[PDB]
């Protein structure tokens, strides 16, 4: 009746040991939670049947989020999510290989425009063709 | 096939709460039509609506819960509806499973601009009922979405 | 964002009010391991307080630590009234197992020795 | 949440009168007979949310921006302009006039 997710998180180039102190897998936006053991893998307990959205929360690294649909009898699957076109089926394995992507983007670097930035200003051009056409 | 629902109205100098039969309401819930049958004023009850709204005060409408387990009302400014010619529209919100929710009631027009009204205007109800059941809100569109994107894809 | 960090913003870790706490621990370990009211397990630094790991759990009854106990360097806990039993290694700060136990209202949790060492865990509920 | 997708779903109502105001010197609940018109779109959220607040400006001249609260501790700033019903199926000359 009542069933569990397993799964594995590694980061590229990192061990666990940094990572795993502050990361929560997630079943289902919190409504079920669980937290990776030593190593870097994760279990989650009291998973009723039907469709859960699993999402390893980690503010170092982030984790492509990755669905599991568990039925009644016994037998569970995992895919990518798509909330658009939901129907679609794209497998994957089963003992979740979430790798991560590296640290996200949280951070907009600064513009910091040139001056071959400003060569070719729009309206330096809108404002230029009246001044060809002021001289003739 | 069809029920029928008390309608109060009440008026008063003090704009106290004394609610009087007007109307009854026979909502048919088949084909949801609601048509309402009231008795036209009187001259007491004209001179009593005369005085609620050289006061500016409410006019108040209410109807039993279900066909005394209860009330909903409303009101609107009697002066008002005494400057539209007895011109209104009380409208019946239910909800989805078919239970009274409320009774909302409206001149036409609203406001008042000071028009001196005499009596003989007074002796017709032009009232427009209406039923609104509850609207469903639309959800989110995929098929254009994914046709149109396939489109583009290809 | 902008990468101007701390220029204005500023965070405050809180843990609920602690509903169980250890302190017995190695001197240089410095570290104290507390679950409290919120549901939370944290470990606080000895010397300033501050949160080392924290470990956030289901808002509502369903993960509410019912017992603490605290054996050589992990702490073991017992949660949603004995459904679920952990162990969290204090110092990297992460489970050591994870482990779902049967029906029946948790009500005492101890420890149990073979001759000279402890080695299992004994878990009581009504039945 | 919708239960038939499994997928957390936006829903924006708007309010919008006809093309001339009622009134403009001065609004009141008694004096309101139309009623405005509901503009409605849902859009699919794809994660979940634990608390929403409207950015508030004291004279409300910056734009409006909604601090989607995620369970992961983000604070989402979403734009309110991308939540606009009006935005239509099929792109027009109207609609690129307004962008
Ligand atoms: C707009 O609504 C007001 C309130 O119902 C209408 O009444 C005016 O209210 C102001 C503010 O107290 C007074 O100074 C005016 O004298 C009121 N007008 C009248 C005719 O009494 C107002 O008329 C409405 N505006 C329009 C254009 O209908
Ligand atoms: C009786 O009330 C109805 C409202 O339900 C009035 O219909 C309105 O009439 C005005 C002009 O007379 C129009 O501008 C509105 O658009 C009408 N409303 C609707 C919903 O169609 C009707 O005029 C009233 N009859 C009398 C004699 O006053
Ligand atoms: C959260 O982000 C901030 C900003 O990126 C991190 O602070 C940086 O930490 C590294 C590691 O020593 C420093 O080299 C950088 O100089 C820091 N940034 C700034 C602007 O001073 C912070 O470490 C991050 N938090 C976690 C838990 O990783």
């Amino acid at each position: 009746d009542r069933f569990k997710i397993e799964g594995r998180a590694v980061v590229p180039g990192v061990k666990p040991q940094d990572w795993i102190s502050a990361a929560r897998v997630l079943v289902d936006g919190e409504e079920h939670v669980g937290f990776l053991k030593t190593d870097g893998s994760f279990v989650v307990h009291d998973i009723p049947s039907g469709s859960y959205v699993v999402e390893v929360v980690s503010p170092a690294y982030r984790f492509d989020p990755v669905r599991v649909d568990i039925t009644s009898k016994g037998k569970m699957r995992a895919r990518y999510v798509n909330y658009i076109k939901t129907s679609e089926v794209v497998r994957l394995p089963y003992p979740l290989q979430m790798k991560s992507s590296g640290p996200p983007s949280y951070f907009i670097k600064r513009e910091s425009w040139g001056w071959t930035d400003f060569l070719m200003n729009p309206m330096v051009m809108m404002m230029v063709l009246p001044l060809l056409i002021f001289v003739l | 096939g069809t029920v029928g629902l008390l309608l109060e109205h009440s008026f008063e100098i003090d704009d106290s709460a004394n609610f009087r039969k007007r109307g009854s309401l026979l909502w048919n819930q088949q084909d949801g039509t609601l048509s309402l049958s009231q008795r036209q004023l009187s001259e007491e009850e004209r001179g009593r609506l005369r005085d609620v709204a050289a006061l500016n005060g409410l006019y108040r409408v209410r109807i039993p819960r279900r066909p005394a387990g209860g009330y909903v009302s409303s009101f609107v400014p009697a002066c008002s509806l005494v400057e539209s010619h007895l011109s209104d529209q009380l409208t019946l919100h239910v909800d989805v499973a078919g239970n009274v929710v409320g009774v909302s009631v409206v001149t036409h027009p609203g406001g008042c601009r000071g028009h001196e009204v005499e009596d003989v205007d007074l002796e017709l109800f032009n009232t427009s009922v209406q039923l609104q059941p509850p609207t469903t809100a639309p959800g989110p569109e995929t098929a254009a979405f994914i046709e149109r994107l396939e489109m583009e894809q290809a | 964002y902008e990468d101007q960090v701390g220029k204005f913003d500023w965070r405050q870790q809180y843990v609920g009010k602690v509903k169980f706490a250890s302190l017995e621990f190695s001197p240089g370990s410095k570290k104290l391991v507390v679950a409290t009211e919120k549901n939370v397990i944290a470990a606080l630094n000895s010397r300033t307080g501050e949160i080392l790991w924290r470990h956030v759990d289901k808002g509502t009854a369903e993960g509410a630590v019912d017992a603490m106990l605290l054996h050589g360097q992990d702490v073991i806990t017992v949660s949603n009234g004995g459904r679920i039993m952990r162990s969290w290694e204090t110092n990297i700060g992460g489970l050591n197992w994870e482990i779902t136990l049967d029906s029946g209202s948790f009500q005492a949790l101890g420890l149990v020795g073979l001759q000279e060492s402890v080695r299992y865990i004994a878990v009581l509920k009504k039945t | 949440w919708n239960t038939k997708a499994r997928r957390n779903e936006f829903t924006v109502l708007e309010l919008y009168e006809g093309t001339e105001q009622y009134n403009a010197t001065a609004f009141s609940s008694l004096d309101r007979p139309q009623l405005p018109q509901v503009l409605q779109q849902s859009y699919i959220f794809p994660s979940s949310i634990s608390a929403m607040e409207a950015t508030i400006t004291e004279r409300g001249i910056t734009s409006r921006h909604l601090l989607i609260g995620l369970p992961s501790g983000a604070i989402l700033s979403l734009p309110k302009a991308l939540l606009d019903p009006r935005r239509p199926e099929i792109p027009t000359e109207q609609s690129r006039e307004e962008n």
